[PDB]
């Protein structure tokens, strides 16, 4: 069994920027999730091979994790603040399709996103 | 999914 690569965290080609949004996504919203207790099952890409998920990578064709959040967010691979909004949104969506509720990492999700979407609320404006 | 206890 195989994972994919990573979701690419640099990319030489790509305009890179910091925001006063951007700056406080890492700041403040990734900085509070990343401490959280329920972080760890997102602070890294899913490992399908490790975890004996052989269906994961079929079902789930736009991977995405805090760690890669990360690392883009350092390597100001972003251009503005919604794209960094949307890698999250998609991290936890991902999860909500593969899983179940019930499922203790969904409870894990939700609480997480819960958290994200109450630091969201109040983005700075680039004042 | 992923139905182990985890929390
Ligand atoms: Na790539
Ligand atoms: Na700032």
């Amino acid at each position: 069994s195989m994972n994919p690569p990573p979701p690419e965290t640099s990319n030489p080609n790509k305009p890179k920027r910091q925001t006063n949004q951007l700056q406080y996504l890492l700041r403040v919203v990734l900085k509070t999730l990343w401490k959280h207790q329920f972080a760890w099952p997102f602070q890294q890409p899913v490992d399908a091979v490790k975890l004996n998920l052989p269906d994961y990578y079929k079902i789930i064709k736009t991977p995405m994790d805090m760690g890669t959040i990360k690392k883009r967010l350092e390597n100001n691979y972003y251009w503005n603040a919604q794209e960094c909004i949307q890698d999250f949104n998609t991290m936890f969506t991902n999860c909500y399709i593969y899983n179940k509720p019930g499922d203790d990492i969904v409870l894990m999700a939700e609480a997480l996103e819960k958290l994200f979407l109450q630091k969201i609320n109040e983005l700075p404006t680039e004042e | 999914g992923k139905g182990g206890a985890k929390r």
